[PDB]
């Protein structure tokens, strides 16, 4: 199972040794097995008996084929999205940076739009922990 | 512990450790891609030195025409249990 094709195959494979049986006679047709067969190999005296089964399943598809995705625009660092234009609500909102009390996490700004969508490819977080003498503090350093 | 048996404890202590955060990663949906169908092959096939017979069915979608092939041949030790059947079909759409 991938993105090309669907494939099932399913293999049997069955060896015996029926052999002194089919060395059989049938009285009411006073003839015997291989003989009523008219077949010699394996029929006749009976070697190494064999029987194979296989099955094989494919589906071929299109990677692509239909492919509906919303379309999105990468300019730099920030991927835009023409979403509906509805001109209900405000235009756009800005965000500023906030610092959060008895910590040092810096959240950088934001500016949020409603007619279209604006994502920023990357965000940072600087370092920040906290102030426990002779403890462990637990410094988290910075993230991208 | 000087104070309830006149012995010190030894001194510990735990350096500096660093735990590890995984880069985690999580994937969101964009759009839907749903494949077109092309191709469709189903065969079956048994073997014995008495009897081996094959179907194989091929369903095809080229252009604005499906195709369907229909195979089906056996043979055995009898004279006349060996057979074949052919079906070829070809159904074309225009605009219904």
């Amino acid at each position: 199972n991938d993105q090309e094709k669907a494939h099932l195959d399913i293999a049997g494979s069955l060896e015996g040794h029926l052999r002194f049986l089919k060395n059989i006679i049938l009285p009411v047709y006073d003839k015997s097995l291989w003989d009523f067969l008219k077949l010699d190999v394996t029929t006749s005296i009976g070697r190494r008996q064999h029987l194979r089964v296989s099955t094989a399943f494919v589906y071929t598809k299109n990677p692509n084929g239909y492919s509906f995705s919303i379309p999105v625009k990468v300019l730099a660092d920030k991927f835009i999205i023409p979403g509906l234009k509805l001109n209900d609500l405000n235009s756009v909102l800005v965000m500023p940076t906030f610092h959060v009390p008895f910590t040092d996490l810096q959240v950088p700004s934001c500016k949020l739009d409603f007619r279209e969508i604006q994502i920023y490819k990357k965000l940072r977080t600087s370092s920040f922990a906290l102030n426990l003498p002779t403890l462990p503090e637990v410094k988290f350093p910075e993230v991208d | 512990a000087n104070k309830i048996a006149d012995f010190e404890l030894p001194t510990i202590i735990v350096p500096e450790q660093t735990i590890e955060i995984p880069s985690i990663k999580f994937s969101v949906p964009a759009g839907i891609v749903i494949p077109s169908f092309q191709a469709l092959t189903a065969r079956f096939e048994v073997d014995s030195p008495v009897y081996n017979a094959t179907w194989s069915a091929s369903l095809k979608n080229k252009a604005d025409y499906v195709e369907t092939v229909l195979d089906s041949t056996c043979s055995s030790t009898v004279q006349f249990l060996e057979y074949e059947l052919n079906v070829l079909g070809t159904h074309k759409i225009e605009d219904g």
